[PDB]
RNA sequence: UGAAGAGUUUGAUCAUGGCUCAGAUUGAACGCUGGCGGCAGGCCUAACACAUGCAAGUCGAACGGUAACAGGAAGAAGCUUGCUUCUUUGCUGACGAGUGGCGGACGGGUGAGUAAUGUCUGGGAAACUGCCUGAUGGAGGGGGAUAACUACUGGAAACGGUAGCUAAUACCGCAUAACGUCGCAAGACCAAAGAGGGGGACCUUCGGGCCUCUUGCCAUCGGAUGUGCCCAGAUGGGAUUAGCUAGUAGGUGGGGUAACGGCUCACCUAGGCGACGAUCCCUAGCUGGUCUGAGAGGAUGACCAGCCACACUGGAACUGAGACACGGUCCAGACUCCUACGGGAGGCAGCAGUGGGGAAUAUUGCACAAUGGGCGCAAGCCUGAUGCAGCCAUGCCGCGUGUAUGAAGAAGGCCUUCGGGUUGUAAAGUACUUUCAGCGGGGAGGAAGGGAGUAAAGUUAAUACCUUUGCUCAUUGACGUUACCCGCAGAAGAAGCACCGGCUAACUCCGUGCCAGCAGCCGCGGUAAUACGGAGGGUGCAAGCGUUAAUCGGAAUUACUGGGCGUAAAGCGCACGCAGGCGGUUUGUUAAGUCAGAUGUGAAAUCCCCGGGCUCAACCUGGGAACUGCAUCUGAUACUGGCAA
């Protein structure tokens, strides 16, 4: 596993960044349940290759440019 | 302190017999108990629930001469042993190396026993012995010394011992003074002083 | 490099060293890599005073390790 | 700074005054290099380059310099001529 | 294996609910009182300023040297007669200063600042890494210097500067060039230091060359290690902080850094971040953990451990494997000090002390014994780390201040119906014992190593050296007048504090009379006060007790575990609805959630279970468990989520 976290696109107003957003369940331990926590982050891609409110597969990396260690490695797909 | 206050004046205070600096000789002649401890102490009160576990406690804890902190101490020694700790912590208070010695009928008294943990009189094995709280192991070797039963005390202190029950965990010697903690105390062994109820409410606290 | 060396942790007028393996660029009793085992000079055979972990060490050795005067002589003081 | 050991600001001040020069040639002598990169002088790229090879590699083996700086330094300066001349 | 409740609203009652108390605890402080010993802990406040002393150097087996010491010799004296004294001299121990290496980034302290790209936890990859250690190879031949030094010279010192001279494991060429670096390959390129011990055969104009050993030196790749770097989650509070953000966010291409990266730069795009809480403000070192607690949780982060930051204040880089360097360097600034007033010096948030501040926190202690650390080839030195002592009930614990017996129940009080009752077996009296303390005398263990020899079936010169090994001998103890044990009289030297109206265990008598005053709460007290003050008696704790502050509990009293909301506090005035939360049912699938097993990992200590060592316990300690976790791996498919039908 190359630590992959099947995210969902949220930003294609640049070129070789897109932003994803991507949720674990995190729970408390005194409200005693788990909800969802999602988190955007800062992928370096090869160039745009999806639209936004894309279903991809992400990966982490080396660091290449400023936050960034996360890479795509395939759109799964445009739709659900 | 070690208390070791006005003894028996404790006994008049809660109308219960003890032999802790009785005679056998004087059993309440030419003493008295309860008649008044103050000038109160003829009338009875009802007493509040915290009222019978303070008196009560105080039954137990001079029958072995046991301070609070010490009794603590007992308390969480006897809930870390796996038992029932009503029987543990009573069992851990006739641990006490001065009433052990008491029983095997080394003592006079409870009191008087301890008098000779004091000085080196008391020993377990090879080892002398003077620290009282010490819990003593299965199948010990609680002898006196030598040059301790040559001592005037030591020889009087068999006499007023005998013709007691000397309640049997233990073996009680004459050839060597030596016996055996040889099994533990346990509820069979208490001899009506079944009043674990009382002090492990107090203590829960 | 690591070096393994004795630290004692026991209570006044009573020491009881223990055979740990460091580095010397730290505290005796602070930062500790892994254990080796003990060395109570107090025991008289009433108790075992030792724990030996002769192979452990002899992997560490290899590893760099450096040795004291003590905890060298004490693997001594019990050869094999 | 009564200390015994505080001779060493002396020993330090020896080093500053070496370690100096030696950054200083080396500073130099690779924008000497640079010269020829974007002025375009195809030739003098590689004959300036070879000039101060050794010079930047020997300090780096010692330490002045040391190993892995001097390392990059080679990549980047050689890379230029590459795809230049 | 483990969880207590009571009082307090009402004339009386049950709810609702705030308040109080009982408890444990704390780096605790204070008042009163005081016997020890053991163990632990002991400036938290002004991260306020510091008199004085000490804690950072050490190696001559790298040097040039000989200043001292101690010795050798030479002339000479004294003529202490062949010996002492004197000058000379590196000759040998040995070593000042000076060069030079390596440490001085360790250890030690502190929490001011820092809510975060700081920590913690778990992952991770584009990294570097001296001393250590493995593997392969190398280490060739030279040079120019510069401190010291010498002779001057500038200044009051502080502190320098010239000129000439010189050493190196110093510096720098030149020679040499892989499993090396750059590069697509082709090609190119880069390093050094040797020192000691010992010696037979040769050689020395006799310091050495030679050989041998040995450690070190240079390189490259490993290992182990330390240290950077990135990501995700967890991290305090406050939305009466909602908008914020230009190197701002990203893309290109330069440069830089040990390496990735706006780290920095040029250009280009106009985004990026934010209520799933950015940004901003207050607050705070953070964690393991600690305390409390039945757990869950909360509070908390002292000592002990890890991490980060900070080092007079501010700031900066240099060196080096590593620093943004506590006792380094430089600058500035406010301090403080010196001064011959021209000009300079220093930095206790190191140990010990000082003043101050505060409610409060110890000796200008001892020591190289042991353990550890630094250097070194070893001896050895250096060590306010540390181990100990001193001072302190600061706390936890252990033991003692007596035992037995003892009544015409003694005087002496106190209360009393005046018969006594109570103090009270308490004391005296009798027989008994001397712990602990005190004095006198014995006396373990923490000490092995090293050092002076010999044994090697090492390495080589065939038994050198060096290393190796046991053996042989003489010692190594700061604590310390020791742990401990022996003897010595004689109960001798060793009990108090608080409270007793109710909560709450424990009552009377006087004095006073809503006055005096008490007071945790409810409340007492205006003349027989079970509540004040004193006394008598008693109750509980005890060398400590109480009081206060403070945390948690009790309090399910803000409720995940564990609450209500019709009228008691408490449903938006009512709809719609985005986000968010939740999702009827059937088949199939996936396996993310989830469950299981597997594997790492969850530091140690703390904790816990069993079990040892200190006369016992406290404490210390062994193994194991816990380590509530996290991730990954492999399995499971009922539910949950995702997709399809």
């Amino acid at each position: 596993k190359i630590r992959t976290l099947q995210g969902r696109v949220v930003s294609d107003k640049m070129e070789k960044s897109i932003v994803v957003a991507i949720e674990r369940f995190v729970k408390h331990p005194i409200y005693g349940k788990f909800i969802k926590r999602t988190t955007k982050l800062h992928v370096h891609d090869e160039n745009n290759e999806c639209g936004i409110g894309d279903v991809v597969e992400i990966r982490e990396c080396r660091p290449l440019s400023k936050t960034k260690s996360w890479t795509l490695v395939r759109v799964v797909e445009k739709a659900v | 302190a070690r208390y070791l206050g006005p003894k028996l004046k404790l006994s008049r205070r809660e109308g219960t017999d003890l032999f802790l600096k009785s005679g056998v000789r004087a059993i309440d002649t030419k003493c008295k108990i309860e008649q008044a401890p103050g000038q109160h102490g003829a009338r009875k009160p009802r007493l509040s629930d915290y009222g019978v576990q303070l008196r009560e406690k105080q039954k137990v804890r001079r029958i072995y001469g046991v301070l609070e902190r010490q009794f603590r101490n007992y308390y969480k020694e006897a809930a870390r042993l796996k038992g029932n700790t009503g029987e543990n912590l009573l069992a851990l208070l006739e641990g006490r190396l001065d009433n052990v010695v008491y029983r095997m009928g080394f003592g006079a008294t409870r009191a008087e026993a301890r008098q000779l943990v004091s000085h080196k009189a008391i020993m377990v094995n090879g080892r002398v012995v003077n620290i009282a709280s010490y819990q003593v192991s299965p199948n010990d070797v609680v002898s006196i010394r030598e040059k301790a039963k040559k001592q005037s005390r030591v020889k009087a202190a068999l006499e007023l011992a005998e013709q007691r029950e000397k309640p049997t965990w233990l073996e009680v010697d004459a050839g060597k003074m030596e016996g055996t903690f040889k099994r533990k105390p346990e509820r069979s062994d208490l001899s009506a002083d079944i009043n674990e109820h009382l002090i492990v409410e107090l203590y829960s606290k | 490099m690591v070096t393994i060396r004795l630290a004692r942790h026991g209570a006044k007028k009573r020491p009881f060293y223990q055979v740990v393996v460091a580095d010397s660029r730290n505290a005796r009793n602070g930062r500790f890599i892994e254990r080796v085992g003990f060395f109570n000079p107090i025991a008289s055979e009433k108790e075992e005073g030792t724990r030996l972990d002769l192979d452990r060490i002899a992997h560490w050795v290899g590893q760099g390790a450096t040795i004291s005067d003590r905890v060298a002589a004490l693997i001594k003081e019990v050869n094999k | 700074n009564i200390k015994s050991a505080k001779k060493r600001a002396i020993q330090s001040e020896k080093a500053r005054k070496h370690n100096a020069s030696r950054r200083s040639m080396m500073r130099t002598f690779i924008k000497k290099v640079y010269a020829a990169i974007e002025a375009g002088d195809k030739a003098a790229a590689q004959k300036a380059f070879n000039e101060m090879q050794p010079i930047v590699d020997r300090q780096a083996a010692k330490g002045l310099i040391h190993k892995n700086k001097a390392a990059r330094h080679k990549a980047n300066l050689t890379a230029q001529i590459n795809k230049l001349a």
